[PDB]
């Protein structure tokens, strides 16, 4: 999902 | 863990420092239904990535796992999103502040369909806010809070210990004021109990935004599909 | 207005004799269970409650000082969360099941009976479970719930100056409970934040009920009484 | 008028 790669990056 | 060696005004300070900006809509004078729902969409769109940002420094958040992590902001998101508004809105009765550019008064809420009942309940909590003279302070105490709290479902204990931490906070940013004792425990009881009509704005918000994404109003961003999609299943 | 004259044991005596009694459900064993006839027990079973609720809400402290159609708001927004506090309390000693009445205590896989109530089911069990660990005591229980009549709709509104007084008051008979059971300084304001925090999971969970007991409604998958109607109307 | 506010007052 979009929102889990955002908490990565 | 570092969130509980913070002391209250470490706290404070760590939550201030972490405020996103605000940010403007790209509104210019020329107003349909399609017309204002873009430009809050693409608003709150933007406002969702600084967000994650700003969780990311929230203390403790980050010792929690990247799936607990997602549940939360999928979550608290709106709840946020609001609560960001009203505290925005506060010196500004019976308008609401999206953007420095984008002020709107109720008339204009019903510009959208459905939209000015929840219009009303966001301006009754910023002159709520208002009239208790809540302080940047303890806003950003509450929106941490809603971030921790709002979805908490090991990992729990840790967000119970933060959220002990960050009452602990509120208390003292309280006595500091010159509060009482008791004026402490009634303060922290009625900002607390305002973040129920929070959740319940966010609940009838939600269940409208998803009527509009298989209506097709209007293009919900990727982003704000997944988020929105988190509440049906 | 006696409400706010009342001392913080008086608050907690007047709200501990005004409890509804715990009812039982129509429950027959000899048929099966199907989607239709559990909702139509929880059904019947939260209408003789809401009876008995509307009774006990003119027995909190300050409710009857508020006009007709104050009443009728804050009941009408507060009822369902009300139903659902008073399920997790009394679900407390029953770990991994709801009582919803003494012949009526179902699991989560009797809840899946009814189409999309298993996820509200399991929050529901969670609640109890949360108040379990932090040893919710009978005394705090009904402060809670008199705090979910006065505040839950009170945003959607001099009545509401009146209402705060009250709310104020049964927080310091909170603080009050906290401090004779031995709690420190501390612990209290705590505790109180964490009892308060957990409304903001029950006004989700009656949200969420909401929409489906609305959804249940317009597809005729069971019978409604004409108060439960309007309650659920209150909601559209 | 609504059954709530008969209930109300009965
Ligand atoms: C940008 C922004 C908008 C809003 C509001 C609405 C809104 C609009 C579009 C949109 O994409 C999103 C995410 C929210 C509307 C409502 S909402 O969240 O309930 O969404 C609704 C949209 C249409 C009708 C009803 C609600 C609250 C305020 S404005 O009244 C709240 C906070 C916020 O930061
Ligand atoms: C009787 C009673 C039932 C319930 C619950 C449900 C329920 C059922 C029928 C009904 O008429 C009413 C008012 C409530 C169901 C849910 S509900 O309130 O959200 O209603 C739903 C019904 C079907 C699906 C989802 C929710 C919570 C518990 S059980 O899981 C909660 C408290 C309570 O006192």
């Amino acid at each position: 999902k979009i929102l889990h790669r955002l908490l990565q990056d | 863990s570092l969130a509980l060696s913070l002391t209250a005004d470490q706290m404070v300070s760590a939550l201030l420092d972490a405020e996103p900006p605000i940010l403007y809509s790209e509104y210019d004078p020329t107003f349909s239904e399609a017309s204002m729902m873009g430009l809050l969409t693409n608003l709150a769109d933007r406002e969702l990535v600084h967000m994650i940002n700003w969780a990311k420094r929230v203390p403790g958040f980050v010792d929690l796992t990247l799936h607990d992590q997602v549940h939360l902001l999928e979550c608290a998101w709106l709840e946020i999103l609001m609560i960001g508004l009203v505290w925005r809105s506060m010196e500004h009765p019976g308008k609401l502040l999206f953007a420095p550019n984008l002020l709107l008064d109720r008339n204009q809420g019903k510009c959208v369909e459905g939209m000015v009942e929840i219009f009303d309940m966001l301006l009754a909590t910023s002159s709520r806010f208002r009239m208790m003279n809540l302080q940047g302070e303890e806003f950003v105490c509450l929106k941490s809070i809603i971030l921790l709290n709002s979805g908490v479902y090991e990992e729990k204990d840790h967000i119970h210990r933060v959220l002990d931490k960050i009452t602990d906070t509120l208390i003292h940013l309280m006595a500091k004021a010159g509060l009482t004792l008791q004026q402490q425990h009634q303060r922290l009881a009625q900002l607390l109990l305002i973040l129920s009509h929070i959740r319940h704005m966010s609940n009838k918000g939600m269940e409208h935004l998803y009527s509009m994404k298989c209506k097709n109003v209007v293009p919900l961003s990727d982003l704000l599909l997944e988020m929105l999609d988190a509440h049906r299943l």
